[PDB]
DNA sequence: TTGT
DNA sequence: ACAACTGCGATTAC
RNA sequence: GUAAUCGCA
């Protein structure tokens, strides 16, 4: 799927329970479908498919990684006192049900020793609270427990879970507009949405940009010049237009891995799928009755909104 | 043969739950792992087991 | 079960002759009433008279300066059998490694003929005295025994 | 290194080979770093380096000194604290310009252009 | 067209700028949207979003937050929205940008008659995607064009111009109002 | 607790009655039992 | 927002292929088109008489719109199209619950009755006016929802009363009288 | 009051090109083609024609 | 406009007018500049001379 | 998809004490199923008919 | 449109007795625990004590939330919005501007973690990771309810 | 408000003609932007004209630079305020030949004859010179008579200024009250 | 006539924009060449880097966002490097009428020559203006006058130039009635043997009425073996109380007769800073110490201690400055200290000693936070 | 599968 | 052996 | 014309 860069890095991580040899969407029973304590750090509790599908078809989490043995790995931290004194460790599902994890922080202190305080943990598939002596293991990462389409979610600790889910399908279908425009509030994923995404060019050599054309760019580095051609008005699988634009000036050094040029719904490297307008929250004549949005002709006569959409015809 | 096909994965399984020092290259259905089998389904009777949940991701693979 | 809470910052005071002491269910110490009783929270301008005939939980004592809108009682009034009622089970995980230990209250026979399930008479306490178990091969007994 | 190529062009010198290019006869300028992982600043100035390196292709050479592999040779070099470059001239009778903390990138430039 | 907060809608007028509702700047929204949609779907980080925007297009910043923010303190999102919103307000000497009175609303006026509103209104500047699904792929029209070779009813599909289909869940209501012959023309011609 | 343990709800939270309320205590326009004003008095002021 | 019970908005560029020989006979009536052909070609021409002519035909034609998902028996009604320049049909807000619709993508369908007994039956029986209690209580189904209940609660809330309206006791102490 | 964490770790410039080779950016991503041609999994058409030419030469 | 970097700490001033003007929220040259002379007197403790003296400072540059 | 292994599931039968069985899982999708009564009765599931021997089963391993 | 009411994030009005009611809960909650450490009471009645504190909490605050909006700010939007039958509901309100409370568990059996924040203050991760049990058999119901019915 | 707001007409380019170019969504060797941002670019073009009708201009640069609103040759009516605004780049020695149509109206076009003369692409212009505008109403404290101070606030863009803007505004409003003192039809 | 309200005070040095001085041989390496691995280290950080601090500049900025007024006195050249950080000092309401421009020399830079024989021997042809301030005419003396508190690094004393310098500034600061604060901060030199540092700062030590020492510095003066034996004592068949028993991190409170030794007339106050975890305070009438904590890994990702000493240092000082019942209370001083101790916690979380340092208001936010009504 |  | 929401639209594969 | 797969509400 290729609406937009994120339907490419988002198709790749999901992860389906039908499939050959596999349960049927009639054939699974209702407890197939539900979150297991398992499914915490290793799969999205929020990424499902709508319909009868339901609680067959999910996403994987940002931070694991499939195991030696087949299975899916999350990355805990030991506060455990060591040699080290800190350990990553990508710890298998049946091996963490027999840890203290603990996500809360340490800012508490009651007259007593730090140790003492009490926390939230996580042990044998159950809630409970302990001693901060007790606790094997801790979870830092922000966005390990979620995917990339809840992660860009700004402030989703005050949305709903069930709009989450809504959430993320309606970030899949946005369109490719003419022109790209980032976003004010962001949750900083976008950059590592768009380096992965594989809509971007990033250079595979160090050099200098020596010459510049919309069709192709070149990069002399060590003796050596590189020519990268770019991507000028292509069609995608679902009729959205797929171009790219030149970011780099010539004459600048870059580096193996930055970016040269800007690819559709792109600007400055970070995922725009969108633009930024003035929103009033106020019913308006009956025209915002039930779902419904006013819009002003300067989104009309100022192409904010436009977008390119190619259909092909062979016989 | 295909009962008898356990994987290296399906050896390593069988050797956690019930305690078994059957190298992992051995990868078949032992007599042994049946007897043991049946010694844990007897011990399940009088209370000395604990039954296994299969929506547990440890007891799922990734293909 | 409705739960009768404190009208205003004050003391408690009713004649504990009335009502029979109990265990609540949380464990909590309480009284409980069978009879229509009168207590008077004790403020700095009013006295307030709250309390329900039958049988309720008094979570309170005699004397005793409570805060507002606190769970002085417990009205318990609705009460009916259950024809849902499922004898759920619930386990008790070991947070020490060690042995185990009871005095007294615990039969010493095993309920079944094979396994370790023991069953209790009485009320009783189990005490896991701290260690660190290891693994001892035949090859080990040998040289590693008793106070070494 | 041929199909792909190298993320980093600084390398990790030791001690000795430090002594043998001061030693040796050199015809571009030498940059000397001293870094440790601990030290926070010079993640930064770590990526300056890149950056000059890159800058500056085969015109100038620089290396990184680990102060945890050789923390007597560093402390004899007169190094207060971490973030320190050594510019090294490269005629042998010009004094080495030693600069101490996070300075500009183009601060390196004009210092290899005209000090050195 | 949707935002990012679970918030979809679809365009029903296309209003001028001068009918449009202005800010105490002078300048109309470009979108009104029905504020009944927080209470029933409860998105409340639309409305933090949008009060950040705003403070940042004045104040020239882009916000990338980690979620979870409440882990430092309580109410931190609160705090940040509150005082990025003050600042905004003090440099650039827009009052109206942060009411003492009731932060993160403003008093708009009406563009078609130019009296103020009675209560305030929420204003800022959220991201706002334009979604795939678009009236002219869905527009679709039939008289009378072509036909099965077997069925001989009209074709299915968009893009083989086909008509609509009369369901079974539909010959029931045209039963229960009882339209015979409704119900005959369009099963038979 | 013989020692006073620690909460998230220990503070007060802030809101707009209270700094309003500290506002019109100066200057004499309203008066409050106290030098800070307490939650009866700012819900009073939501009200009037 | 601004359509009665009986009317809903109709986009031309679907009423033009919905009521295209009619449009035709139009066409062929008046000496505007000889024959079926040329009467083609200027309706795909997009020519403004047949936009009058389009219009003239469906004043008194009823239109039958209708939702997938058809539980109840309101699913199905009918309604006097307008012609509107766009590609969203408009509906009143009114009638919404009936269908169970929201405009948050939503779409309908729509039916031609070409006799005259359906068009007798559509314009009597299934339109908007005649159906205003639900079968199942006999319950009024359209009813003010959403804004226009919050604009009636508005409107006849009241006036602060006691405290919020004075600071002190008028004891130690509405005004206007309209004839 | 002002809030504990650090508001200046939020913002960012807007016209601000991302740099990827920054300390929160994972390592360049490498071509799947060179990455197996560098290891030794991929040989190169020119190693397998002299391969083939070698053995109808040995033939 | 580079009086906006031209802090008066830079500029060679006696401490006591030195401590007016940074009680009176006067950091750069500018911002003296836009200051007027009235203005300047109306400081606590600015004497007319410092006025002198300042106006002295500035017109040496 | 469900790896390979010994599952150890428990079913409450209408009247009695609940049946307890345990489930060996292979690659290729083998159930070689094991179930207890309120007897010993340790009978494998693995033939349609009412039940087998376990004993039998392992005499014919080579017990 | 004349009126143009809005809701805004100051606009949700907590009932002025959630934190001293909160505080004690929690300071119930850990006497228990220490007691519970010390062998005064077993693991059930640890279990029904807390489970019927906090939903005695919750329902007091959800009690307590209309006689607050119709007492202190009567022309309150969320209350207008709720009061009016615009949209909304108790339940939903009291999501807003009171608590969550002990969300169950998939199997029926209680978290036992309770969530004592509102979408105002913004909940924990542990908090939204238990909510999302809640969505996914919100959903699955959905789509069960609707093929049944 | 409503008078300075869509009563206030402008001139725009309204139609370009390209020389060799296939399509709009194609690019021409020796320039940095494809041919829509051309036309994005000339699109917000500022004139000054006071006379209706259509006129005809043209671009004529060579060689390798940045050509600008300086190098269109207008006709004696018209002229342009800005003077500098960035067309196109150049990166390679190439004669750049381009025509244009400037129109004077109100409000926005829509671009409606896209199937037309071959080689010549029309773009959407907005007429509109006022881009804001805001008014406050203060009071004058003067007891009994409640008489107030009005401030209006204007932004232009360069074709007008912000007085010659406010004439125009309450010129147009007079001039649409006056009817209604002619004599009935 | 009287001085501004708030009590300045005086940060004399070199200014640098990311110095670190205290640099010890870490056991933990990660990779050399990957700079995204190297924040695993903030979090578990070596024990002497667990509160680093930098620059003399770093404290008096850190000193002004935290309420108060600050100067710094040290020389900069008229290079670009020297009007940066001028501006940037100033930008931040920090006086520089005692920081001089000398246009012969450049900031930053100090000309060496290698003079291989036998081995890499250095010597120093010309110094930096960082660290080249004449004691005669590059002294404000109405700053030392208005001064209340002098504060200074050893770093000074690694130079010849300097060390006069610093000796004529702390008697001009005695004579008006200004107390010495004194920061060890030891450099990369000073590690070497306990003998060497004592004997060369022991001038400095003489004369220092306030003295902030990190735990590791105290050690490595004190016979840092015994202290590494004692760490790691383990009783063999019984404990004799409960810490033992839970076996937690060793925080041990010095006994005043360790101390003794290191201990004057003229000294008033003693903070032995533990990285922003304990802090011990010592006095001629009382001893103790004061309970903190650090949660570095709230935020994963940016994780920076650069700035955490010079933080609480600046706390430490405006704390002294405000509050004069500290020297004569204990419980004020913890309460105050616990200020300081949030200040550092606040600074830890973000990259940048200058880019993230707390302001009042947070770290007053902070404080009432984690510690209970009672205790603030 | 789930139940009929 | 039998049945388990209603329809719509898009693609690729035969 | 049939399948597979996804989406829609
Ligand atoms: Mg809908
Ligand atoms: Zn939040």
């Amino acid at each position: 799927d290729r609406t937009n860069p994120l339907t490419q890095i988002v198709h790749g991580r999901k992860l389906s329970y039908l499939g050959p040899g596999g349960l049927t969407g009639r054939t699974a029973s209702f407890r197939i479908r539900d979150i297991h304590p398992s499914h915490y750090g290793r799969i999205c509790p929020i990424d499902t498919s709508e319909g009868i599908n339901v609680g067959l078809i999910g996403s994987l989490a940002i931070h694991a990684r499939i195991g030696h043995w087949g299975s899916l790995e999350s990355p805990f931290y030991e506060i455990s006192e060591r040699s080290t004194g800190v350990r990553m460790l990508y710890l298998s599902p049946g091996r963490d049900e027999y840890y203290m994890v603990a996500a809360g922080n340490s800012l508490a202190l009651n007259q007593d020793i730090q140790e003492e305080q009490v926390v939230p943990a996580r042990y044998r598939q159950e809630f409970l609270t302990i001693a901060w002596e007790q606790v094997h293991l801790r979870s830092i990462f922000p966005f390990q427990y979620f995917s990339i389409g809840a992660s860009l979610i700004p402030f989703i600790e005050h949305n709903d879970a069930n709009r989450a889910l809504m959430s993320s399908n309606m970030q899949r279908q946005a369109v490719p507009l003419s022109r790209s425009e980032k976003c004010i509030v962001g949750t900083g994923l976008e950059r590592q949405a768009a380096l992965d995404s594989g809509a971007l060019a990033i250079a595979e050599r160090e050099g200098r940009v020596v010459y510049t054309n919309t069709d192709k760019i070149l990069l002399a580095g060590n003796g050596d010049i590189l020519s990268i051609p770019l991507v000028i008005y292509q069609r995608s699988n679902k009729n959205t237009c797929m171009h790219q634009k030149l970011q780099v000036p010539r004459g600048k050094c870059i580096k193996k891995g930055q970016i040269l040029a800007d690819g559709a719904a792109t600007v400055g490297g970070e995922l725009a799928l969108g633009k930024n307008v003035l929103v009033a929250y106020m019913p308006w004549e009956g025209y915002n009755s039930e779902d419904a949005v006013l819009i002003s002709e300067r989104l009309v006569y100022e192409d904010i909104y436009t977008s390119f959409h190619i259909r092909k015809y062979e016989i | 043969q295909q009962r008898c096909e356990l994987g290296r994965i399906g050896r390593r399984n069988m050797n956690r739950r019930l305690n078994l020092d059957i190298p992992q290259n051995n990868t078949f259905l032992l007599p042994r792992d049946i007897l043991a089998a049946a010694d844990h389904l007897i011990g399940l009777k009088f209370g000395m087991g604990a039954l296994d949940d299969m929506n547990h991701l440890k007891n799922k693979r990734i293909r | 079960a409705e739960h009768v809470r404190a009208p205003s910052n004050g003391k408690i005071k009713f004649n504990e002759d009335l009502v029979h002491p109990t265990r609540t269910r949380h464990g909590h110490p309480a009284f409980l009433c069978s009879i229509d009783l009168y207590v008077t929270i004790e403020s700095e301008d009013i006295l307030h008279n709250v309390n329900i005939p039958p049988k309720s939980l008094l979570l309170v004592q005699n004397d005793q300066y409570v805060e507002s809108e606190q769970v002085i009682a417990e009205i318990r009034a609705g009460i009916s059998t259950l024809n849902f009622k499922e004898k759920v089970r619930k386990h008790i995980y070991s947070d020490s490694d060690g042995e185990m230990h009871w005095s007294t209250d615990v039969y010493h026979a095993p309920e079944f003929t094979y396994g370790n399930v023991h069953l209790l008479p009485k009320t009783s306490h189990l005490w896991i005295l701290l260690g660190r178990p290891c693994r001892s091969s035949l090859v080990y007994l040998s040289i590693h025994k008793d106070q070494d | 290194g041929k199909y792909v190529r190298e993320d980093y062009l600084v390398k990790k010198v030791s001690a000795k080979d430090i002594q043998e290019l001061i030693k040796g006869e050199r015809n571009v300028p030498l940059i000397i770093d001293f870094y440790a992982t601990w030290c926070g600043p010079c993640i930064l100035m770590a990526q300056e380096l890149e950056m000059l390196a890159v800058e500056y292709e085969s015109n100038a050479l620089i290396v990184k000194v680990d102060t945890d592999d050789e923390y007597e040779f560093a402390r004899d070099m007169q190094v207060r604290g971490l973030p320190t470059l050594y510019f090294i001239s490269p005629d042998p009778n010009k004094d080495a310009i030693r600069t101490e903390g996070l300075i500009p990138i183009q601060m390196m430039r004009d210092i290899i252009n005209n000090d050195l | 067209v949707a935002g990012r907060h679970g918030n979809k809608g679809i365009i029903s007028k296309i209003l001028p700028r001068q009918d449009m509702p202005y800010l105490q700047d002078g300048r109309s929204v470009d979108m009104v949207f029905n504020p009944l949609g927080v209470p029933s779907r409860m998105n409340v980080g639309q409305i933090f979003e949008c009060s950040l925007g705003l403070a940042g297009s004045l104040l020239d910043r882009h916000y990338r937050i980690a979620p979870f923010d409440e882990r430092y303190e309580q109410e931190a999102s609160r705090k940040l929205v509150f005082s990025e919103l003050y600042e905004a307000s003090k440099q650039t000497a827009n009052p109206w940008v942060f009411e003492p009175e009731y932060p993160g609303k403003s008093r708009i006026f009406d563009g078609r008659t130019g009296n103020p509103f009675e209560q305030p209104v929420i204003i800022g500047k959220p991201y706002i995607l334009k979604l795939i699904h678009q009236v002219d792929d869905k527009i679709h029209g039939r008289s009378s064009g072509h036909y099965a070779l077997v069925t001989q009813q009209p074709l299915r599909g968009r893009a083989k111009q086909g008509g609509q289909r009369v369901g079974e869940m539909e010959v029931w209501a045209l039963e229960g109002f009882g339209v015979a012959h409704i119900l005959q023309e369009m099963l038979t011609y | 607790p013989e020692k006073e343990q620690w909460s998230r709800w220990q503070r007060r939270r802030p809101d707009v009655e209270t700094v309003f309320l500290k506002a019109m205590a100066e200057t004499g326009q309203v008066k409050l039992y106290g030098d800070h004003p307490t939650l009866t008095e700012t819900a009073l002021y939501r009200a009037r | 927002p601004s359509l009665s019970l009986h009317r809903c908005g109709l986009p031309r560029e679907i009423a033009i292929e919905l009521f295209q020989t009619f449009v035709i006979r139009g066409l062929i009536r008046q000496h505007l088109a000889s024959n079926i052909g040329v009467a083609k070609s200027k309706i795909r021409e997009k020519e403004p008489i047949v936009w009058e002519i389009l219009q003239e035909v469906m004043q008194g034609h009823p239109v039958l719109l209708n939702r997938a998902p058809t539980l109840h028996r309101l699913g199905i009604q009918a309604f006097q199209p307008v012609l509107v320049e766009g590609r969203a049909i408009c509906l009143h807000p009114l009638v919404c619950k009936g269908f169970n619709a929201d405009f948050d993508g939503d779409q309908m369908a729509v039916h031609v009755p070409l006799s005259l007994e359906a068009q007798v039956e559509a314009r009597l029986l299934m339109f908007s006016h005649m159906n205003l209690l639900s079968p199942a209580i006999g319950d009024p189904i359209s009813v003010p929802t959403q804004d226009m209940l919050i604009g009636l609660y508005v409107l006849t809330s009241g006036n602060h009363r006691g405290i919020c309206v004075n600071r002190y006791n008028p004891c130690n102490r509405k005004e206007p009288f309209f004839s | 009051g002002d809030p504990v964490y650090p508001t200046i770790n939020y913002i960012q410039d807007p016209d601000e090109v991302i740099d990827y080779r920054g300390p929160d950016f994972h390592e360049p991503t490498p071509n799947m083609l060179a990455y197996l041609k560098e290891h030794g999994k991929i040989i190169s058409r020119e190693e397998l024609e002299k391969i083939l030419a070698k053995e109808k030469t040995e033939e | 406009i580079a009086l906006k970097s031209i802090f008066i700490d830079q500029s060679e001033l006696p401490s006591r007018i030195y401590n007016c003007l940074k009680m009176s929220n006067i950091y750069t040259l500018l911002d003296l500049l836009n200051n007027s002379q009235e203005d300047l007197m109306k400081i606590e403790h600015f004497r007319s001379e410092d006025v002198k003296r300042i106006l002295g400072i500035l017109e040496k540059y | 998809l469900q790896s390979p292994g010994i599952y150890y599931r428990s079913e409450l039968d209408h009247n009695g004490i609940s049946v307890y069985t345990g489930t060996i899982i292979s690659d290729w999708g083998g159930r070689s199923e094991l179930e207890i009564d309120r007897k010993a009765r340790i009978w494998a599931r693995v033939s349609r008919k009412q039940k087998i021997s376990i004993l039998v089963l392992s005499s014919a391993m080579g017990l | 449109t004349a009126t143009s009411i809005s809701l805004g994030i100051d606009d949700l009005l907590t009932i002025p007795s959630k934190g001293w009611l909160v505080q004690d809960a929690e300071q119930q909650s850990l006497i228990l625990e220490k007691h519970h450490h010390y062998g005064n009471v077993h693991a059930v009645e640890k279990l029904r004590q807390s489970i019927e504190i906090w939903y005695a909490t919750s329902e007091y605050l959800r009690q307590e939330m209309n006689p607050n909006f119709r007492m202190t700010d009567p022309f309150n939007p969320v209350h207008i919005m709720s009061f009016s039958g615009a949209r909304g509901n108790a339940s939903q309100v009291h999501q807003l501007v009171g608590m969550r409370g002990l969300m169950s568990d998939p199997q029926g059996q209680m978290i036992d973690l309770p969530i004592q924040s509102n979408l105002r203050e913004g909940l924990s991760l542990t908090e939204y990771i238990i909510s999302c049990y809640g969505a996914r058999k919100g959903v699955v119901d959905t789509a069960v309810r609707t093929s049944d019915a | 408000r409503r008078a300075l707001l869509g009563e206030i007409e402008g001139t725009c380019i309204t139609r370009v003609k390209s020389e060799k170019v296939p399509h709009e969504y194609s690019t021409i060797t020796g320039i940095q932007e494809s041919v829509h941002e051309i036309l994005m670019n000339l699109k917000e073009i500022i004139l000054r004209s006071n006379l209706y009708g259509t006129s005809d201009a043209s671009i004529c640069v060579k060689g390798p630079g940045s050509v600008t609103a300086q190098d269109i040759i207008l006709p004696p009516y018209v002229e342009i305020v800005d003077n500098t605004q960035h067309i196109a780049s150049l990166t390679e020695p190439i004669d750049f030949c381009i025509g244009l149509q400037i129109e004077r109206n109100r409000g926005y076009l829509i671009k409606t004859p896209h199937n037309f003369q071959d080689g010549s692409y029309p773009i959407d212009a907005v007429f509109m010179p006022v881009r804001n505008a805001n008014h406050s109403i203060h009071s004058y404290g003067n007891g009994n008579e409640k008489q107030e101070i009005l401030f209006l606030e204007i932004w232009t863009n360069g074709s007008l200024t912000p007085k010659e803007a406010l004439h125009e505004a309450s010129r147009n409003l007079i001039d649409l009250f006056i009817p209604f003192l002619h004599m009935e039809e | 006539f009287p001085y501004p309200n708030p009590p300045l005070v005086i940060c004399f040095g070199a200014a640098q924009k990311e110095f670190v001085p205290t640099v010890r041989v870490s056991h933990e390496q990660m990779h050399q060449d990957k700079y995204s691995e190297w924040k695993m280290l903030q979090w578990n950080p070596p024990e002497f880097v667990r509160a680093p601090g930098g620059p003399p500049s770093n404290v008096a900025i850190s000193h002004v966002r935290l309420g108060g007024r600050a100067a710094f006195m040290g020389k900069v050249g008229n290079d670009e490097f020297g009007q940066e950080m001028v501006l940037l000092m100033n930008k931040e309401k920090v006086q520089t009428r005692a920081v001089k421009f000398d246009d012969s020399m450049r900031t930053g830079c100090t000309h060496m020559k290698i003079k291989f024989e036998d081995g890499k021997m250095k010597v120093e042809k010309v110094k930096e203006p960082a660290e080249d301030s004449l004691s005669s005419s590059e002294l404000n003396l109405d700053v030392l006058k208005e001064a209340r508190i002098f504060h200074f690094n050893s770093e000074v004393l690694t130079s010849s130039s300097m060390r006069s310098t610093l000796f004529k500034a702390i008697s001009l600061s005695k004579k008006f009635g200004g107390l010495v604060f004194f920061d060890l901060n030891l450099p990369l030199p000073l590690w070497r043997s306990r003998d060497e540092t004592r004997n060369l700062i022991k001038e400095a030590w003489e004369q220092a009425n306030i003295i902030e020492v990190s735990r590791q510095e105290l050690e490595f003066l004190l016979d840092e073996e015994h202290y590494e034996r004692k760490r790691n004592y383990r009783p063999q068949y019984f404990a004799e109380n409960f810490e033992q028993t839970k076996q937690r991190r060793d925080y041990y409170h010095y006994t005043p007769a360790e101390i003794a030794p290191l201990w004057h007339d003229g000294l008033k106050l003693l903070f032995v800073t533990d990285g922003t975890l304990r802090l011990h305070y010592y006095s001629p009438s009382f001893d103790g110490v004061v309970v903190g904590t650090e949660d570095v890994l709230i935020t994963p990702f940016t994780c920076d201690r650069t700035g955490s000493g010079d933080a609480v240092v600046a706390g430490i000082m405006r704390k002294l400055t405000t509050q004069p019942e500290m020297y004569h209370d204990q419980d004020v001083l913890e309460r105050q200290l616990r200020f300081a101790i949030a200040a550092g916690i606040i600074s830890q979380w973000t990259i940048g000693a200058v880019r993230g340092f707390p302001t009042e208001s947070a770290t007053q936010n902070l404080k009432e936070q984690v510690y209970v009504p009672s205790m603030w």
